[PDB]
């Protein structure tokens, strides 16, 4: 009643790399480890092994000692149990003369998640730290936040943050950075401590590191000095007149996150702003992945002091290269950013776009188009002008987008554009999309008055109906309607068939409605109905957009930050 | 003047590999001077090559190469050469007619060798490559050797001649020669071969007959012996006696009583035993009962002796172990058209399966399940379906919605219920509902004109926490507008009303058109709904009014056209208001 | 801000990679390409994708995908530097990133990752500036007219580019795939001016049987990174061709449920999904119900499109003019008293294949402009259902 | 009947093919991967059997080895199963205690062990020994042809 087949420690893989380990020449262990952990990664399981490598521990030449090391490193958050078990084996390598060496018994030590832990490495990392050099502290530095963040803190835990800012400002090299950092995240866990970042003199210590080179560690800083500043002005001046090199040198990241901080502090302007011109647009000659962030926040940003790039566009334009997301960002970017002089160039640029061959492209471009002309009503014809171009391209796609446009200008500026109704319909088949059509349709309802064929065209629908999208059964219904309103006695017939099919021979709840809602109207008194229904149709309003004030103010903080490119609050990310 | 890798060292030579770039090379620079060792065609290390080659085919590599001179092997005297060779075949080979003509050559002339083992190979790589033609060919020679007993090679022959039929129905008459006996023999391996040779025989009508009024008997008595006793060094797997014998028998009994009395009627005793005989302990022996009982099912029998069949896999079901309780579903469903009122004896149990942690077992368990809903059932059943579908993983959600309102639309008892439980699915897997159900479940409240309030109301309720949803919401939105009168604190039977202030039945409305959660369609329903009251209600009837006019102007062609339409409605011809909505029509199926 | 790093292949498998922090890893990372994918069919194509709160910044380098992780709100514009970075480090420690590489330097990168950075913040690096910090080097892996004649005219520059997906597929009711082929054709039409070289760009994507273009191309600069240039005939033409092999879940599929006796009567219930992105729809779509030679007389009844039979041929036939994908209609059908279903469509601007053109340019010695059409169609009929 | 049968380990390296069905070369390795894939994929909670391309597939996880097949849905999954332990029961017997490592060593042995314990997508012997016993001699003879 006892079966394990192909289990044996008596031969095979295991067995085979087990003693080729504990053997002599050094190198054999080495090479052996090495397939190891590789013969890990990719999924076998080394579960056995475990023991005969650790004790191949009491070695010593770097090569060997360091992978052993990357071994239980993995084991680190898969199994901590056994990473522990090596324990001593660590505390006991601090103090070791190697510093490299010491160091990464250091940064190990810290990549466990166990209560256990705390215990056992407390007190080697004090001294690690105050030691001599630049790895182990930084390392450490870094560690401290990881023991922060473990399941618990204690009271002299509470009391090593001390040392961290202390021994931040002074430990000079790359450190710092790490500190920074290191305390600016266990900061966030916002007692009351990480509020005492308050000196206009711990700030000079910071002003000096930036210039100590570590972007990352630029980056860090300025990160802070996103939880500052209350009302002086020559300091200010001092702390922005320094950043101002900032700009023009490394990599996004700093020029971005230092921009973070030039706008949470704002012949004072005139000087920033004509500054912070060249930086970001330098900023997008980049690189695809990052531009898109960028151009999410260039958008933030023109939101706030648009008077920045106030006329900075011959740039924004689109490339064939650039990707898509990129493309739709610089669009919406585009757009906040036109007027009168601007149009000009705008569309001239938009038209070549919409010939383009990348569909979802051109579709949200002529889109531009269209919430182009609305900003900017002194260029409504302008517009249009274009889009009826178009539209006499008899581009499939192109067109029906197109119509749809045109239908939301009307909608804002109505009886202003005519004659582009018949060379509207012109193309009436190639247009097979719901809104599209509908949209189509709609209209000819509206202004049925001018196209006489408009029964027709309506009817044409019709025969074919019972299934069309929902919302075009609609205003083909309520169409029908208003041209019988415009009471031809040739609309009988029509208007009768319409109501009848969206009567009874419909199955949709709404529908029936309006449907019957009508057929009553009619069935009593037209003279009613008429005004009634065409009756004088209100003003639009979707000023719902185009970001608000309060909240405005509160996220150009978080630059560079997620937050910074879904344009919300950190309350939706959280969780 | 070479020096030739062997084999093995080969491979542990790729095992020194730290590259894949350098698996190529090592590879290539060792087939390389392995092509340059066959330019010669040197009879010696012939046959190693050929399987360092299998190897690195093995691993996926240039194999073509070779396949001709594998066959030389096969030429070869000596037998190793011969047998690497053979398995080099079954391996390398493309279907050409043309070796497959050299093959049949030395096939032959190997299959009457003065050896056996040599006999083996070819016999076994001929029921594995045999095409067409070939046993078209060498079809003979099969029944030839099949004669001759020496139990190794007869098994061996069986099988071939099978694969034969397989791939030339048209040659099994040549067998019936070796039929009459085989059924007699004392060892087993060939038992075994013999009989499946049997069971595929039985492929024509006419065949049946033969072996059908004949074999049957003894099929049993053999069966019978084992099961019933020893346990035997040679062929016991955790206590019982060749269960493959046991099992091959088994299928072959079954398929041969497939419509029949006579045989059937003669075998039922052997099954129950069988059945009753057995050891549930491990699978083993589930994997006998698994098999009689598929032929327990495919043939006439008792009514007594079906009903053990299936009070059998219930038994499955209820197993620790997954594995059988698959099967134990599978084959359920099978018969469920067939031994309905039988199996419901278990259904409490089955559904009792939903709650597994394996999609396959899930799903059947659900199909089957189903399937069983019967009239009086119903209400129980949905209960727990419906406990299920509400933290069931997507993939399911949506099927069985599909499922539930077959149920509720065919077997149903009250409207209340139906809806109850239609309003419910939604409720919980809406998003994944099909398209009709919005003007379904509607119909339904209409049509019958009681619950009207029962329905509003509750409407109202779950449309007071939730908002996520969309069907759900509509459908509310509807009546609460065609409703509104019904829904103030009515004089309602069927069930205990509530608290109903105009104000409230807005509050919620209101809200709908305003968070961003419901589809321009939806605030559609709404809007149009509100205004339904202005004619139901009898005093808000001013909030009312507000709302439509500042509507009047949103994006949504549709909700402003509307709203003018409305607006201007109370602006000018009131009373006009009270007829228009008062009355909502009526559809009927 | 980061909390991981992964590096995946094509597949969107966990390749190789190192957990820096606190965040149920094992998980999320597999639904990565998943999600990838979907949100593709949204075209809403973000390098930041989400899942239950938890983000993904993503890198596409030649065969590997590159990615972070954090649950935090991260600073984005910091990972994407980095790991763009994390890149240039290898590419220089080994010639080029791939699978391969990867698959070869394991060790060496669990070294090289922790040195990068630690518990997120990247403690700095640089190439030189590090090869002190690491233990041993790793292996490098180094690799690699006459048919327009001349002065050509017509007033208006035009072109048609269309390409087309035909998918035979095979499926018995036991609901799985038996055969799946897509083949694909690039046929072009022109009427350009003069001589223009042609520059196409393509989607990244296109297991592949086979490969034809015309002899007119080039493929642009040795490596990895797809543009199609070339000079086209006059008129129509065929610019590429091609064969694949792909489990591609039967985008329409059916099934059919049976039930019969009492009156001599029969009854069909056919459910037919749409398994595809929603966002678009197919067009014109007919369903071929097989039934039995001999019916009396029939009654349908359905939803959508209108249902209609043909004892010629014995088939009751579904159709339907415009379908949706994503939605499951239902069609149910009686009448009085086994060949395979099969059912054609069309797909106007659809990929199964999952191909995008991204981009056309057309350069001549006139400074002009020339207007361009695509057209994408997932057509076919071999789409085959059995039923037993 | 048996449609063909595979041996490869957690990572998918073929460890032992064996085709009961006529078919292209291309097909197969298709066969194969595309298998191995979905096969493996799957949590070792679940079960061992799947619906796949019409036919039924079976698989027992041994350490880092993997056992699979595919039989005709007019079968018995179980039973099979009982085979492939079978399998291996052999296998183990041969080498004594066996292990992966063997069995790509010496995968041709492997073979015609398994190859004449089944031929033709079925079962030729049961007997445990049967087998073996005559394997073995069979490799006497072997030893035999290169030592007169």
């Amino acid at each position: 009643t006892d079966s394990k087949y192909f289990t044996t420690t008596k031969k095979g893989e295991i067995f085979e790399l087990k003693a080729e380990l504990n053997s002599d020449k050094k190198e054999k262990k080495k090479e052996a480890v090495k397939k190891v952990i590789a013969s890990m990664t990719v999924g076998k399981d080394v579960s056995a092994l475990f023991p005969d490598v650790v004790n191949c521990m009491q070695t010593d030449n770097l090569e060997l000692k360091k992978l052993v090391y990357l071994y239980l490193m993995n084991y680190a958050k898969s199994q901590p149990d056994m990473a522990i078990m090596a324990v001593n084996t660590f505390v006991k390598d601090c103090e070791d003369p190697n510093p490299l060496i010491r160091a990464l018994a250091v940064r190990t030590m810290g990549c466990i998640r166990v209560d256990k832990i705390t215990e056992y490495l407390c007190e080697p990392l004090r001294k690690c730290l105050k030691d001599e050099d630049p790895y182990v502290r930084k390392t450490a530095a870094v560690c401290v936040a990881k023991l922060h963040d473990i399941n618990a803190q204690m009271v002299e835990d509470q009391g090593f943050l001390d040392t961290l800012k202390d021994l931040i400002s002074d430990s000079n090299p790359m450190v710092v950075a790490n500190r920074v950092a290191a305390l600016s995240e266990i900061a966030e866990s916002h007692p009351s401590s990480n509020l005492l970042d308050l000196k206009a003199q711990s700030i000079n210590k910071l002003l000096t590191a930036l210039n100590e080179c570590t972007e990352w560690a630029q980056i860090f800083i300025l990160d802070c000095l996103g939880n500052y500043m209350p009302k002086d002005d020559r300091e200010a001046q001092s702390i922005c007149e320094r950043v101002t090199p900032r700009l023009s040198h490394a990599n996004s990241a700093v020029v971005l996150s230092a921009v973070k901080v030039l706008m949470k502090f704002m012949d004072y302007y005139a000087t920033l702003l004509k500054k912070l011109a060249p930086p970001l647009v330098t900023l997008l000659s980049a690189e695809p992945e990052p531009q898109y962030v960028p151009l999410r926040n260039i958008n933030l940003i023109v939101q706030k002091r648009p008077e920045i790039l106030k006329h900075e566009m011959k740039v924004f334009f689109v490339k064939y290269n650039d990707p898509i997301y990129v493309k739709l960002e610089k669009l919406d970017i585009m757009i906040r950013l036109a007027s009168q002089a601007n149009i000009a160039q705008v569309l001239a640029e938009l038209k070549e776009y919409a010939t383009e061959v990348d569909v979802d492209f051109v579709r949200k471009a002529v889109r531009a188009i269209g919430r182009c002309a609305i900003k900017v009503e002194q260029s409504a014809e302008r517009c249009v002008s274009t889009l009826l171009d178009l539209i006499q391209t008899k581009v499939n796609y192109v067109v029906q987008e197109a119509i749809v446009v045109i239908k939301d200008i009307f909608r804002k500026y109505p009886n202003k554009y005519e004659s582009v109704i018949a060379t509207l319909c012109e193309n009436l088949d190639s247009d097979d999309e719901p809104e599209a059509r509908a949209a189509m349709i709609w209209i000819v309802g509206e202004y049925a008055e001018r196209s006489d064929n408009a029964d027709e065209l309506l009817e044409s629908f019709l025969d074919g109906f019972h299934d069309e999208s929902t919302q075009v059964q609609l205003q083909l219904l309520t169409a029908i309607v208003k041209l019988f309103l415009k009471k031809p006695t040739e609309t009988q017939e029509l208007v009768q068939q319409v109501l009848s099919l969206a009567t009874q021979d419909s199955d949709n709840p709404d529908l029936r409605d309006r449907g019957y809602i009508y057929w009553r109207l009619l069935s009593t008194d037209p003279v009613a109905a008429k005004e009634v229904v065409l009756a004088e149709k209100p003003l639009i309003s979707e000023e719902t957009d185009l970001i608000e004030p309060t909240l405005l103010d509160e996220l150009i903080c978080y630059i560079g930050t997620l937050a910074s490119v879904y344009h919300k609050p950190p309350n939706a990310f959280v969780e | 003047m070479p020096a030739p890798i062997r084999l093995r060292e080969l491979i542990r030579t790729i095992r020194t590999a730290r590259t894949q770039a350098e698996e190529r090379e090592m590879i290539q620079k060792e087939c390389a001077a392995i092509r340059s060792s066959f330019r010669e065609e040197d009879n010696t290390y012939r046959c190693r090559n050929v399987a360092k080659l299998l190897y690195m085919h093995m691993l996926g590599y240039p194999a073509h190469f070779g396949q001709l001179e594998c066959l030389k092997l096969i030429a070869s005297q000596k037998f190793t050469d011969k047998r690497i060779g053979y398995l080099g075949a079954m391996l390398l080979l493309d279907e050409r007619q043309d070796v497959h003509l050299l093959m049949t050559n030395c096939i032959k002339n190997d299959l009457n060798h003065s050896t056996q083992f040599v006999q083996g190979l070819a016999l076994c790589t001929l029921g594995c490559m045999g095409s067409s033609e070939m046993c078209r060919d060498l079809a003979g020679e099969v029944e030839k050797l099949l004669k001759t007993s020496n139990s190794y090679l007869r098994k061996k022959a069986a099988l071939c001649a099978v694969h034969v039929i397989r791939k030339v129905p048209e040659l099994m008459e040549m067998f019936l020669p070796a039929t009459k006996n085989l059924l007699n023999e004392k060892n087993h391996g060939v038992l075994h071969t013999s009989v499946v040779l049997l069971t595929e025989m039985c492929e024509r009508s006419p065949d049946m007959l033969a072996h059908f009024r004949k074999l049957v008997p003894q099929l049993v008595r053999i069966l019978k012996n084992l099961i019933m006793s020893g346990y035997s060094p040679e062929h016991d797997v955790s206590g019982i006696s060749d269960p493959f014998l046991q099992v091959r028998i088994l299928r072959l009994l079954r398929i041969l009583g497939r419509n029949d009395d006579d045989s059937s009627e003669a075998m039922n005793d052997i099954l129950a035993q069988v059945a009753t005989n057995t050891e549930t302990s491990k699978n083993v022996g589930n994997a006998i009962l698994y098999e009689t009982v598929l032929t327990i099912m495919d043939i006439k029998s008792e009514s007594g002796l079906r009903v053990l069949a299936i009070n059998i896999l219930g038994r499955f079901l209820l197993n620790n172990d997954k594995n059988i309780r698959y099967v134990a579903l599978t084959s359920l469903l099978k018969t469920v058209q067939t031994d309905h009122n039988a199996v419901q004896r278990h259904r409490s149990t089955i559904v009792d399966c939903l709650k597994d942690l394996d999609v396959s077992i899930k799903r059947r368990a659900m199909e089957l399940s189903f399937a069983l809903v019967n009239g009086n059932n119903i209400r129980g059943m949905m209960k727990e379906l419906l406990y299920f579908l509400d933290s069931c993983e997507p993939e399911f959600k949506a099927d069985c919605a599909s499922g539930i309102f077959l149920a509720a639309e065919k077997y149903a008892p009250s409207k209340r219920w139906h809806i109850d439980t239609i309003m419910r699915v939604l409720t919980t897997a809406g998003s994944y509902v099909r398209d009709d159900a919005v003007p379904n479940l509607i119909q339904l409240i209409t049509n019958s004109v009681e619950m009207h309030a029962y329905t509003v109301q509750r409407l109202y309720k779950a449309i007071l926490g939730d908002y996520s949803q969309q069907p759900l919401v509509q459908v509310a939105a509807w009546c609460i507008g065609e409703y509104g009168d019904l829904l103030v604190s009515g004089q309602c039977e069927e069930e205990e009303p509530i608290q109903v202030t105009e104000d409230e039945v807005l509050d919620i409305l209101e809200s709908v058109l305003i968070s961003n959660m419901s589809t321009s369609v939806t605030r559609g329903y709404a809007l149009t709904a509100i205004m339904k009251l202005s004619t139901r209600f009898t005093c808000t009837v001013n909030r009312i009014k507000k709302v439509v006019s500042i509507y009047g102007s949103s994006i949504d062609v549709e909700l402003q056209q509307r709203a003018v339409e409305y607006n201007a409605l109370f602006k000018k011809y009131d009373h006009m208001r009270s007829a228009l909505l008062e009355r909502m029509p009526v559809m009927e199926k | 801000s980061a909390s991981a790093v992964y590096v995946l292949d094509l597949k969107g498998k966990v390749l190789i990679c190192r957990n820096y922090r606190g965040d149920v890893d094992m998980s999320e990372v597999e639904h990565f390409m998943p999600i990838l994918m979907e949100k593709e069919e949204e075209g809403m194509l973000s390098p930041i994708l989400a899942h239950g709160g938890v983000r993904f910044m993503w890198i596409k380098h030649n065969n590997l995908y590159l990615v972070a992780t954090s649950k935090k709100n991260a600073c984005v514009s910091l990972v994407f530097s980095f790991l763009y970075k994390v890149v240039q480090v290898f590419s220089e420690y080994f010639k080029e990133l791939e699978e391969e590489s990867i698959r070869d330097n394991f060790v060496i990168i669990y070294e090289l990752l922790d040195e990068l950075m630690d518990f997120g913040y990247p403690q700095t690096t640089d190439s030189k500036i590090l090869q002190e910090f690491i233990t041993q080097e790793g292996h490098k892996l180094e690799t690699g007219v006459s048919w327009r004649s001349e002065g050509i005219k017509y007033r208006k520059n035009e072109v048609f580019l269309d390409v087309i997906e035909a998918v035979n597929l095979l499926v018995s009711a036991n609901g799985n795939v038996l055969r799946s082929e897509i083949v694909g054709s690039i046929k072009m039409r022109v009427f350009l001016s003069g001589m223009p070289e042609l520059r196409l760009g393509l989607n990244d994507k296109v297991e592949l049987e086979d490969v034809k273009f015309h002899q007119c191309v080039r493929l642009s600069r040795f490596e990895n990174d797809r543009t199609i240039s070339f000079i086209p005939p006059d008129g129509e033409f065929e610019l590429m061709s091609y064969r694949l092999n792909t489990h591609v879940k039967p985008l329409i599929w059916i099934e059919s449920v049976i039930e019969k006796h009492s009156h001599s009567r029969i009854e069909y219930m056919v459910k037919a999904k749409s398994q595809f992105k929603r966002r678009s729809t197919a067009n014109n779509v007919e369903i071929h119900i097989p039934v039995p030679n001999d019916a009396d007389s029939p009654k349908f009844k359905t939803t959508v499109g209108s249902v209609k039979w043909v004892p010629e041929n014995s088939e009751i036939v579904w159709s339907v003019k415009s379908f949706p994908g994503g939605k499951e209609y239902l069609m149910r059908a009686h009448f009085g008293l086994k060949p395979p279903i099969s059912v054609k469509f069309e797909i106007p601007y659809f990929t199964t294949s999952g191909i995008q053109v991204r981009y056309l340019k057309i350069i001549e010695k006139s400074g002009y402009q020339a207007i361009p059409w695509v057209r994408y169609i997932t057509q076919n009929g071999d789409y085959q259902l059995r039923t037993q | 009947m048996m449609r063909f049968m595979l041996l490869f380990s957690r990572q998918g390296k073929l460890r032992l093919q064996k085709w009961y069905l006529a078919t292209s070369d291309k097909e197969r390795k298709k066969m194969v991967r595309e298998l191995m894939q979905v096969v493996l994929a799957r949590k070792p909670k679940m079960c061992s059997f799947l619906e796949w391309r019409d036919l039924k597939v079976v698989y027992k996880r041994y350490a880092s080895l993997y056992f699979c097949c595919a039989i005709e849905g007019q079968d018995n999954e179980l039973i099979t199963l009982e085979l492939i332990h079978r399998y291996v029961e052999l296998l183990d017997k041969y080498f004594g205690s066996v292990c992966e490592l063997d069995i790509i060593f010496n995968f041709e042995k492997a073979y015609f062990i398994l190859d004449e314990f089944l031929m033709g997508g079925d079962v030729q012997d049961t007997s445990k020994k049967s087998v073996l016993k005559a394997i073995e001699q069979a490799d006497l003879l072997q030893e035999e042809d290169e030592s007169p």
